[PDB]
């Protein structure tokens, strides 16, 4: 039994826009694995389900954070009572799914992982997940997110710098993932800003010796990297 | 708003 | 204790766009009701929690439905084979969410209506949930579903044209679905033509002496009973 | 696409 089977379901789930279930399909890929990685193809579906499925709940907790804080102003304490209470029952949605994508990148995606290219996309992935954390916990549990966010960042981006061309979209991924970190987090515009220039620069300097598909590839993230960059100047 | 990867 | 605390609710799930939880909400004032009728602020926000939660299935199952025809037409029956059985769980949602709205209008909102507009309003609103249901059904369920949706479409007519104006949205827009109802899924491109033709001059005929807000209101219906004439011609 | 009611 191959079981692309799983892979196949995950993309008709991918076209039917129901992310959970795309995470379970790729979930049940992954934790079938014994001394094999996930295919490019496998891991891209993975994260891009978990990207929609925590993308709902941070949209979601976005526009209740918002409410909030134009009732709170308005003095309007009742409401401000049942928004809270709203946005507490999105944070536990929030905390669970970064729970899962974690556990699963402790246990089997990062300890397993071979290549270059992998090691970074997981350990990048990481960083995201306890980034996501961090734009919404607190005290303790947003100190505890802010430094695995670095470290998983920082070594990501070892493992780069050595092993990927600055070309790589996994690269230049980081990259933008990394300066977000530092601008929204952190609050380090400058850090942030020379994150950025530097690894688009990085990647001008070495850009027309890829085949004309790699272009498409990386254009679109380095075109990320100036979004942000004019956004922030 | 700012972007971050697609992946 | 007024919940209108389950209102508030209800407005914060639809800006989050959890739509589900946004039903769960509509549900709870409206079977909390002794001999009171939803407001009309009420049963458009159940109106629009139910149009959201079984849009998105309708949507799935849409995409779902052109995949398998891509994939029987090249053969490729082992796809087909997991298609099917992906359509038939999204057939199940749909066809559990239009019970929920069927049992709750055929319970309680229909037989407790006093106002023309409400019982137009919520027979409209039966005719649609049979119509989705004869979207995908196959045989005799179909045939019961398309009978259920002629029956509903009818009764509301008839109140409509008695006691309601040409210009009402609620009349219009039984009028729009009514005509879509003849299209798709009667297959009678005249009856749809000749009813959406009818209720658009009918309500330009009495346009202009309604309140600046009323022309907003109605404006809106009338452009969508347009732009299914010009589809069709 | 064909357009049916808002509610």
């Amino acid at each position: 039994m191959a079981r692309e089977e799983n892979v196949y379901m995950a993309k008709l789930a991918e076209q039917a826009e129901r992310y959970e279930e795309m995470v379970q399909f790729m979930e049940k890929v992954s934790t079938s694995l014994g001394s094999e990685e996930l295919t490019v193809e496998e891991r891209n579906l993975l994260s891009v389900a978990y990207k929609n499925v925590i993308g709902a709940r941070r949209a979601s907790w976005r526009i209740i954070s918002s409410i909030e804080q134009k009732e709170e102003s308005r003095g309007n304490e009742e409401h401000v009572k049942c928004i809270k209470e709203y946005r507490s029952k999105i944070e536990s949605e929030l905390s669970n799914i970064c729970d899962g994508i974690l556990k699963l990148l402790d246990s089997n995606l990062i300890p397993s992982a071979s290549n270059g290219d992998s090691k970074v996309f997981y350990l990048k992935m990481k960083g995201d997940y306890h980034r996501y954390l961090a734009e919404f916990k607190t005290g303790a549990e947003r100190k505890e997110a802010a430094e695995s966010t670095l470290s998983a960042y920082k070594a990501a981006q070892d493992i780069a710098n050595t092993e990927l061309a600055p070309t790589h979209p996994i690269r230049l991924g980081l990259a933008l993932n990394f300066s977000v970190f530092y601008y929204e987090i952190l609050n380090s515009p400058d850090r942030a800003c020379n994150l950025a220039k530097q690894a688009f620069d990085e990647a001008i300097a070495e850009l027309d010796t890829l085949g004309e598909e790699s272009y498409k590839d990386s254009t679109l993230i380095m075109q990320l990297l100036r979004d942000n960059l004019t956004l922030w100047t | 708003r700012t972007s971050t990867a697609p992946f």
